[PDB]
């Protein structure tokens, strides 16, 4: 439960799931994708898990891992760190200052060189 | 990290052993320190066992034999002067 | 200086250098100085033997020397043992050779050791040094003449610039980063202390290899003092060795001696021309070379061999002088 | 020298030019940072424009000492009634080249620079540090090494 | 212009004249470099082995306090 719907947009996976059996020295791996949707410091809490250590047996609660506080990089703040085709369209729009000179001079030269 | 009575946790450790460790035998201790609201300190050694660049080739191990090249060409032009001590 | 040698040692007695001011016995006072005093005058007179002729000029100068020809060779084959906290392995990096083969197969590994071992190190700083040493025989032994009048000629000296100088470089650099260390923006140390921030720390030589591959820009800093002192802070040396124009110029007319071509007078102007330009590659690039080797990690040579090896020229000369009579009879 | 007109005309087009990455990459401001822009053009234009006149002007002469023979040939191949070509064709036949190389190699000169500043220097430092630097610096050294 | 040269002179001058005068000055050696080059070596060995065998005494005599 530690990531609120008006924070993070659920794009893929689940934060609530069940399995009915993990047999012994199993293991199972789930997978959420997620969509911030606020830039900041967050929190990424341990999630809960529970079970039954055996048949008619008492719930078992377990807790995750915890990665602990991630901070959350604002689009434009990621963008003008890691920001490729820029200079792709960037290297054409110099060319045109020196377009008339470059031709002139050579064709000078050759009319008397 | 709290963990209530009739609970578990379970926490992500990783560590990188060193280079010159290669190829050695080394004790491996894990302790986890946890202490009660009473402020007694615990340790558990949860492990106690015993676990057992191509510039490096480049730069000298390749590059010798074409330090031979020079010697192979200079050799040629000292050695092939001894066509000079025949006799009549 | 003998009786600043009693100081220093007064002091570092006082300083208890090895050994509580009191307990141990205040007889070992009386011990440190009859050892103290008695070693470094016998030395000395020894010295003055050699000077007399009896010998050759320096001994200390070639004692040293000596020290070094140990201090770097003994490590290439000296049998003695050392642990890592693996078992048995050897000092002398080179023979480890032969009993890693009776230990592995892993032959590329025998060879990588060559290059691994940290402490004691490795053979490839064996190498390295060898190379230098090799190669600075080169420099050495060129020299420059001038025709003398009273089919003579007077050789310019000219890494006698180099002689003097490093001594100075280096203790200068080493003392103020000691001094600033004690003392203590300007500079910030980890533990052999080393700089790790402060104005000392991009300051601090990149010795380390690592160095290298983390940060070029840092080695410029460090290259602009270094090397800019043997560029401009050595030309006031002319009073060290005394050997301005009007310096060499009153020398010569001691020993009376004129060139061919013009006036003793002149000569000054004449002379002048070869006299800064002497102290370039004539001293500078002797610093260059150090730091080549050092951060090559040639075993504590860029200090050594710069002396060291051109004592061995002297003696060598000397060498060809005596035996030569032999080999002549 | 009514020619300057050209000058003002072409001096002016580098200085601008960096705003795309600049609203790229460095995500500048272009409301904000206007100010900056206004000012960085106008005095690039001022200074850079004297610059193209002060190379051509030192260097014109070069072109008649070199090919003011050929000129000639051509002139005569096409004395008072023969050297008004020469006032009227051969001066302007070593000014256009002159002028051409001038701003050639002026605006040549000025990429460098930039990218130098912005991409190897500024790096660390605050896009607005950046852009200010990089193209103040730019400016004012660019137009000192024309006077060199 | 030319007083910001000033600055340029004394170091164009003192590197170019000194490589000038460098190599009129000091010819190649070669031959009778070959003719020291092994003595180099023969005496750089010989006077370190001086030192590389007294160490021997030294070691074990360490031993009368140390080596208890």
């Amino acid at each position: 439960d530690s990531f609120p719907p008006e924070d993070f947009g659920i794009v893929s996976g689940m934060l609530n799931v069940k399995w009915d059996r993990i047999a012994p020295a199993s293991n199972v791996s789930h997978t959420v994708v997620l969509r911030p949707l606020k830039a900041g410091y967050f929190n990424f809490t341990s999630a809960t898990i529970t079970y039954l250590a055996q048949e008619d047996g008492p719930v078992v609660i377990g807790s995750t891992s915890a990665p602990g506080q991630g901070g959350i990089l604002a689009q434009r703040e990621f963008d003008r760190r890691f920001s490729f085709l820029d200079w792709a369209a960037f290297g054409v729009m110099t060319l045109p200052s020196i377009g008339i000179p470059l031709l002139l001079w050579y064709s000078s030269k050759r009319k008397y060189d | 990290t709290v963990v209530p009575p009739q609970r578990q946790a379970t926490f992500e450790y990783s560590f990188i052993p060193a280079e010159p460790m290669g190829g050695r035998p080394f004790g491996l201790v894990i302790n986890l320190n946890y202490k009660d609201l009473n402020g007694n300190v615990f340790q558990d050694a949860v492990f106690n066992q015993t676990v057992t660049d191509g510039e490096t080739i480049f730069m000298y191990m390749f590059l010798a034999g074409l330090g031979l090249l020079v010697i192979v060409g200079l050799h040629q032009l000292l050695e092939s002067r001894k066509r000079k001590r025949p006799i009549q | 200086g003998m009786i600043i040698t009693i100081g220093q040692s007064i002091v570092y007695v006082m300083t208890g250098m090895y050994g509580d001011p009191s307990e141990m016995g205040a007889g070992i006072c009386l011990l440190i100085t009859i050892q103290l005093f008695v070693a470094g005058l016998i030395v000395l007179l020894l010295d003055e033997l050699l000077q007399k002729g009896y010998g050759l000029g320096s001994g200390i100068s070639l004692f040293i020397a000596t020290n070094i020809c140990e201090t770097i060779v003994w490590k290439a084959f000296s049998p003695t043992t050392v642990n890592t906290g693996r078992g048995m392995e050897f000092e002398g990096a080179i023979i480890a050779l032969f009993h890693l083969l009776a230990t592995r197969t892993d032959k590329v590994r025998a060879l990588r050791e060559a290059f691994y071992r940290q402490n004691l190190p490795n053979l490839m700083n064996l190498i390295a040094t060898i190379f230098v040493f090799a190669v600075v025989i080169y420099f050495q032994g060129f020299r420059v003449d001038l025709p003398i009048k009273s089919y003579n000629t007077y050789p310019i000296k000219l890494f006698y610039t180099s002689n003097i100088p490093i001594i100075l470089q280096s203790a200068l650099v080493s003392n103020l980063y000691v001094i600033s260390q004690m003392l203590s923006l300007l500079g910030t140390w980890s533990d052999r202390a080393y700089p790790v921030g402060g104005l000392c720390y991009y300051l601090s030589p990149p010795e380390s290899f690592g160095s290298v591959l983390e940060d070029p820009v840092h080695a410029v800093v460090y290259i602009v003092f270094m090397l800019g002192s043997c560029a401009f802070f050595s030309k006031t040396w002319i009073e060290v060795s005394g050997s301005s124009a009007k310096d060499v110029a009153k020398q010569l007319k001691e020993q009376q001696m004129v060139m061919r071509g013009h006036r003793e007078t002149s000569m000054v102007h004449e002379l002048n021309r070869y006299i800064p330009t002497a102290a370039a590659f004539g001293g500078l690039c002797i610093g260059a070379l150090s730091v080549l080797a050092d951060f090559l990690g040639a075993i504590g040579s860029g200090t050594g061999i710069l002396l060291a090896v051109t004592i061995i020229y002297q003696y060598f000369e000397i060498f060809v002088k005596e035996q030569s009579e032999v080999g002549s009879m | 020298a009514k020619s300057s007109a050209l000058f003002f005309g072409n001096a002016f087009i580098v200085s601008a030019i960096p705003i795309w990455l600049y609203w790229r990459i460095w995500h500048m401001d272009l409301i904000q940072s206007a100010v900056l822009y206004s000012v960085m053009t106008l005095v690039s234009t001022y200074l850079v424009a004297f610059a193209y006149k002060n190379v051509k002007f030192v260097l014109k002469h070069k072109v008649a000492q070199k090919r003011e023979d050929a000129v000639s040939k051509e002139v005569t191949r096409k004395r008072k009634e023969k050297d008004e070509r020469i006032l009227w064709k051969k001066n302007e036949v070593a000014d256009y080249e002159a002028t051409t190389f001038s701003i050639f190699y002026n605006n040549t000169l000025f990429l460098v620079v930039v990218i130098v500043a912005s991409f190897f220097i500024l790096k660390n430092f605050n896009p607005t540090v950046n852009y200010i630097l990089s193209i103040s610096a730019s400016s004012g050294l660019i137009a000192l090494l024309s006077t060199g | 212009m030319d007083q910001v040269m000033q600055f340029v002179e004394p170091s164009r001058q003192f590197v170019k004249d000194s490589i000038r005068l460098v190599k009129r000055c000091t010819k190649p050696d070669r031959k009778e470099f070959q003719k020291i080059a092994m003595a180099t070596a023969i005496g750089f060995a010989i006077m370190g082995f001086i030192g590389f065998f007294v160490k021997l005494i030294h070691i074990p005599i360490n031993n009368i306090i140390v080596g208890g």
